[PDB]
């Protein structure tokens, strides 16, 4: 066999899905290098920001 | 006339004065730093996108318009001149610098 190179994963416009039309629709990171728009992806059992790598729940 | 923007966003782009992009306009408008707004009105049918359209009256943004994406994507931004074709469709201008000519016709546009 062989390993397999990674690709980027491609969601299609997303660029909405962090918004709900005034309301969003994720949940927000609390930080200090981040903020002012930064959310976190809520996963079934955890909740998750990129840069502060930070878990919830 | 068209030098509010010939020469503001060519005499922009060298002070790190630009948010081109979409999901990067997002975060810009909620950080209350957008100053100047150009849209699209270049779509598959225009209905796709409303947040920066509605974003604007939750956080009182001047507005621009255009009618077209490849004028826009050689207004602003990188491009070939078999011919490097990218095109952007919502700029956020951040920041400027100091002009004595052009600071009226993005700023006096309230109407
Ligand atoms: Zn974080």
């Amino acid at each position: 066999p062989k390993k397999n190179k990674h690709k980027r994963k491609k969601v299609k416009l997303a660029v909405l899905k962090y918004y709900k039309v005034i309301s969003r629709l994720r949940r927000e990171c609390p930080s200090d290098e981040c903020g002012a728009g930064v959310f976190m992806a809520s996963h079934f059992d955890r909740h998750y920001c990129g840069k502060c790598c930070l878990t919830y729940c | 006339v068209n030098t509010a923007l010939q020469e503001v966003l060519k005499t922009a782009l060298i002070h790190d004065g630009l948010a081109r992009g979409i999901r990067e306009a997002a975060k810009a408008l909620d950080k209350r730093q957008a100053h100047l707004c150009v849209l699209a009105s270049n779509c598959d049918e225009p209905m796709y996108v409303k947040l920066v359209e509605a974003l604007c009256a939750e956080h009182q943004i001047n507005l621009i318009k255009v009618d077209d994406n490849k004028k826009l994507g050689e207004w602003v931004g990188l491009c070939k001149i078999p011919r490097k074709v990218v095109g952007c469709s919502c700029v956020v201008v951040k920041d400027y610098g100091k002009e004595s000519q052009a600071k009226d016709v993005i700023e006096e546009y309230f109407k």
